[PDB]
């Protein structure tokens, strides 16, 4: 979770926050024609 | 279960659950004020089915400063702890890696609805930020308080110009 | 676009329809610009008030004393003292802070010789026994004398009105 | 203060289309501005809740013998009979205002509805049991019928005329008090100039769901037709005019609320400044604390705003 | 204060053009935000007097 | 002196000066902050 943020500020230090760095996000997982009458 | 629906057409991605509208028998699927396709009839078992949009939300990182530690706490906005050590719930969503503590400091680190969090000095904690401190004045209608001393004071003030 | 270079652009497409990834490179620059200062002159907005308050700061907190109850800091202004920054100001507010507060008993009125007194500047305080006229916002009690006293009807109209004596201050000179 | 709103630019520009997102990464920092406009526009809204009402420094509450001189506070002071601890007036004005959708979240504010009222508790108490002293040192406290004779000597007025008069003129605050609530609950557009940030928040919202249905001339609004029916050399073309059209549009949302957040802001500056000095003190100052010949003010708290009572001496 | 502008989207952006007005029926929401944005700054002039 | 330079196709306007800068001798190009050209080596002679 740190090194994300690291990523996003383009920084390698993170001074003390709340940081939004990214989206959480649950993934996902008749009248028959008569031909009976000519054949 | 979060699935990819077909119901001839209307492809979309959702939660299928029961539901409890009354759809007129011409009817097919039913839509939300914003035009959001919400219901939807089944055409096989003329069922009728409220679709809701998988589970989505911002995720915040609370750190109490890289040079302190690297420990860290999530809060998921707007989630349920329901969904995906510690796991609480707030108003403003799920917290996870931080214990709740039930004594009330003042505000570190806003994490909303009134919870606060802080490096506790070892783990990040969670708690119920404090206003201040009582103080209870004593009135009444016979009696005053006159100050026997003065103090000077030198406050600054930074304005941009 | 194909390419944010000009030279790529340029070079591997003859103008015909090189044209046409110009005019989309040439319309998202625009784009980007306007909104840069766009920004800008909504920040300009916001540094313009915060540059009146400033000015509103320095004739109100340092060529005058401010009666603006927080105004020029927290505390009954006494005084300020401007110094330059890099882009803005900092006020130095010298305020005075009471302390060291004590309790008492006050009555609004004193009924003396069948009429009501009551302080031209100050309040009635009390030690038990004896009563004072003091300041306000300092503990400097002095004797309750007409001097600093206004009479103002009878006393039975004040509700929570004690009786105590008002020295007066003609009385042992002149007799 | 505002509503704190965000915005996850992919689901409202893509939503569940994959192709979309490949393709939106080319344009950079777009989202990246956006969203800390957006973050900028919260934390404001938060500071300016702050600024208005966290200027107490203790929690001060009132006295358990409720007599102060005549004067009733009973409709401005909490009630502790009800889950909320708000006071009568104020239950009028949450109850007067009424108040996950495809990429538009609302942040809860910092400070919970209780707390901004336990807030407002603490400053009717302290203006009650200590006068203006509260706000400029130790909060030192005087009897309440000793308070309107500081203020009415504030006002130009000697000491005696409330002495003499003290229970005509408590009965006359008393009654304006009760007018008052009977004013709140007759006029409804009353509180207008609260509910119109609301309704215009709301707009704004609305407008750009509204936007997520028009075309901005490319065969149709919705992406999977687009991916399904073409090919990829004009679709790609096609869904770029989808994505210029709601990057603009997402753009003009935030340009629009910054301005109404420079609005919101100057508003809660204003607020702020009645609570120094219509509150914590006795105002000069002509018409800055309401009609006539200002004696003080009282805070009480609203969904979105804060109302002041001014008394004043006509 | 200042002026009171109001403007009329067909008459700018398209003109007397019959054609281009049929086409541009199709964004949608855009003018009625400008003409409620106009008419907001209208009565805010008047306010302001 | 300001000089068109046309570096195998990479076309470009400027001052050419000795450079100060050490390329590893696996790079031919230079970036600056915000992927200014900063910085070239001439695909004949080998000159920074
Ligand atoms: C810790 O490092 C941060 C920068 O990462 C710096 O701002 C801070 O002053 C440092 N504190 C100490 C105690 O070294
Ligand atoms: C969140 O999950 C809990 C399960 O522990 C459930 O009781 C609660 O109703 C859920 N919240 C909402 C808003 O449905
Ligand atoms: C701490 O306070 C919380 C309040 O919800 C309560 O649930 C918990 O049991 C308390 N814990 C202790 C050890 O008192
Ligand atoms: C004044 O009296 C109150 C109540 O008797 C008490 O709590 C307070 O400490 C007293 N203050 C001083 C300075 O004696
Ligand atoms: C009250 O104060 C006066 C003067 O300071 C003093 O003479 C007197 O003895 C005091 N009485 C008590 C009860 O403290
Ligand atoms: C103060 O209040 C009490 C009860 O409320 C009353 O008995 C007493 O007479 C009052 N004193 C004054 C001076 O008003
Ligand atoms: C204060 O006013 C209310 C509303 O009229 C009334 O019910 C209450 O009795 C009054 N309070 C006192 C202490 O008389």
């Amino acid at each position: 979770p740190l090194s994300e943020t690291k990523c996003t500020l383009k920084s390698f230090t993170v001074e003390k926050g709340i940081y939004q760095t990214s989206n959480f996000r649950v993934q996902p997982t008749t009248n028959l024609c008569p031909f009976d009458e000519v054949f | 279960k979060c699935v990819n629906f077909n119901f001839n057409g209307l492809k979309g991605t959702g939660v299928l659950t029961e539901s409890n509208k009354k759809f007129l028998p011409f009817q097919q699927f039913g839509r939300d004020i914003a035009d959001t396709t919400d219901a939807v009839r089944d055409p096989q078992t003329l069922e009728i089915l409220d679709i809701t949009p998988c589970s989505f939300g911002g995720v915040s990182v609370i750190t109490p400063g890289t040079n302190t530690s690297n420990q860290v706490a999530v809060l998921y906005q707007g989630v349920n702890c329901t969904e995906v050590s510690n796991v609480f719930q707030t108003r403003a969503g799920c917290l996870i890696g931080a214990e709740y503590v039930n004594n009330s400091y003042e505000c570190d680190i806003p994490i909303g609805a009134g919870i606060c969090a802080s490096y506790q000095t070892q783990s990040i904690i969670a708690y119920t930020m404090s206003l201040g401190a009582e103080n209870s004045v004593a009135y009444s209608n016979n009696s005053i308080a006159i100050p026997t001393n003065f103090t000077i004071s030198v406050t600054t003030e930074i304005l941009p110009v | 676009a194909i390419s944010s270079v000009l030279n790529d652009i340029f070079s591997r497409l003859d103008p015909p329809e090189a044209e046409v990834q110009i005019d989309r490179l040439i319309t998202g620059r625009l784009q980007s610009l306007q909104t840069y200062v766009t920004q800008q002159l909504i920040r300009a907005a916001e540094i313009r008030a915060s540059a009146n308050l400033a000015a509103t700061k320095m004739s109100e907190c340092v060529l005058g004393q401010s009666k603006r109850v927080d105004f020029c800091g927290k505390g009954y202004h006494l005084m300020s003292f401007p110094q330059s920054a890099p882009h803005g100001v900092v006020f130095l507010h010298v305020t005075y802070v009471p302390a060291q507060e004590k309790n008492f008993t006050t009555a609004p009125a004193i009924c003396h010789d069948g009429k009501a007194h009551f302080p031209r500047e100050g309040v009635f305080v009390s030690n038990g026994t004896h009563w004072f006229v003091t300041q306000r916002n300092f503990y400097e009690p002095q004797i309750i004398t007409t001097d600093n006293t206004f009479v103002s009807g009878n006393c039975d109209v004040v509700i929570g009105i004690v009786n105590n004596t008002v020295y007066d201050p003609l009385q042992p000179e002149l007799d | 203060s505002m509503t704190k709103t965000s915005v996850d630019c992919t689901m409202y520009i893509c939503g569940d289309s994959t192709e979309c997102s490949n393709l939106l990464l080319q344009y950079g920092s777009f989202c990246t501005q956006l969203k800390r406009a957006l973050t900028g526009i919260a934390v404001e809204q938060d500071k300016n809740t702050q600024e208005v009402f966290a200027q107490v420094k203790q929690i001060y509450k009132t006295p358990p013998i409720k007599y102060f001189g005549g004067f009733n506070f009973s409709q401005i002071l909490p009630d502790p009979s009800k889950p909320s601890k708000r006071s009568p007036i104020e239950d009028l004005l949450f109850n007067k205002v009424t108040l996950k959708f495809k990429g538009l979240t609302v942040l809860p504010p910092l400070l919970t509805d209780e707390m901004i009222a336990q807030y407002t508790s603490a400053l009717l108490a302290g203006t009650i049991t200590s006068g203006w002293t509260f706000g400029a040192g130790p909060a030192l406290q005087i009897p309440f019928p000793m308070q309107m004779a500081y203020r009415f000597n504030g006002i130009g007025v000697t000491q005696n005329v409330l002495y003499e008069n003290q229970k005509l003129i408590a009965n006359q605050f008393n009654s304006a008090i009760g007018k008052i609530q009977d004013s709140l609950s007759s006029t409804p557009s009353a509180l207008g100039k609260l509910q119109d940030v609301v309704n215009h928040n709301a707009q704004a919202l609305n407008t750009l769901v509204k936007q997520l249905s028009s075309k901005f001339g490319a065969i149709s609004s919705v992406l999977n037709d687009i991916f399904s029916r073409l090919d990829p050399p004009e679709a790609e073309v096609q869904i770029d005019r989808l994505i210029t059209g709601r990057l603009q549009s997402l753009q003009t949302y935030v340009t629009q609320q910054l301005i109404r957040a420079a609005e919101i802001r100057a508003s809660a500056n204003l607020a702020a400044t009645k609570m120094s000095e219509c509150v914590l003190g006795q105002s000069k100052r002509v018409d800055f604390c309401g009609k006539g010949y200002h004696l003080m003010s009282f805070p009480q708290s609203a969904p979105h705003g804060v109302v002041f009572l001014h008394v004043t001496y006509v």
